[PDB]
């Protein structure tokens, strides 16, 4: 779970890699689908919330709309 | 000295994240005609391939944004509605 937060971390803190969205909203679909079949997930939220206070307390405007659809998946799932 | 400046009124343009390196639609450049025109001439029958300037201050080629406006109707890299104001760099 670290190791995916990690990834997450990584996607999200730029969208060098698929500027556009497709592929954007494509490659958040099989992460969160991948982090369906997964347990523990008390260390999953805890590193995510250490990723979100790294990437909230440093240089802003990463993505400035990713959080709305972050929040709507970490709903959904 | 002689001459001393008190007042100054300048006026400061501003233009946003466009990556004139790198087209935010199709990844080109600002310039130097896009992914579906690729080729300079490219049987270019007048028309056009210059740039589109919206109202956010956002700069995309004419022919990328043009076919987006069917994709979506939302300027990528903001949540503004997408408008025409210039046409060319
Ligand atoms: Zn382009
Ligand atoms: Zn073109
Ligand atoms: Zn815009």
């Amino acid at each position: 779970p670290e190791y995916l937060s990690l990834f997450i971390d990584d996607k999200l803190k730029k969208g060098v890699k698929g500027l556009t969205e497709q592929e954007v909203e494509t490659i958040l679909d099989k992460a969160m689908v991948l982090f369906r079949f997964m347990q523990e997930k008390d260390v999953f939220e805890r590193y995510y919330k250490q990723h979100l206070a790294r990437r909230l307390l440093t240089n802003k405007s990463v993505s400035d709309d990713s959080e709305k659809n972050m929040i709507s998946k970490l709903k959904t799932e | 000295k002689r001459f001393e400046v008190k007042k100054w009124n300048a006026v400061a343009l501003w233009a946003w994240d466009i990556v004139v390196d790198n087209c935010a639609i199709c990844r080109n450049h600002i310039m130097d005609l896009c992914i579906e025109c690729q080729a300079n001439q490219a049987s270019a029958t007048s028309e056009e391939c210059t740039v589109a300037w919206g109202v956010c201050n956002h700069a995309f080629h004419f022919h990328c944004i043009s076919r987006w406006l069917k994709t979506r109707q939302v300027c990528p890299l903001d949540n503004r509605e997408w408008e025409f104001q210039k046409y060319g760099h």
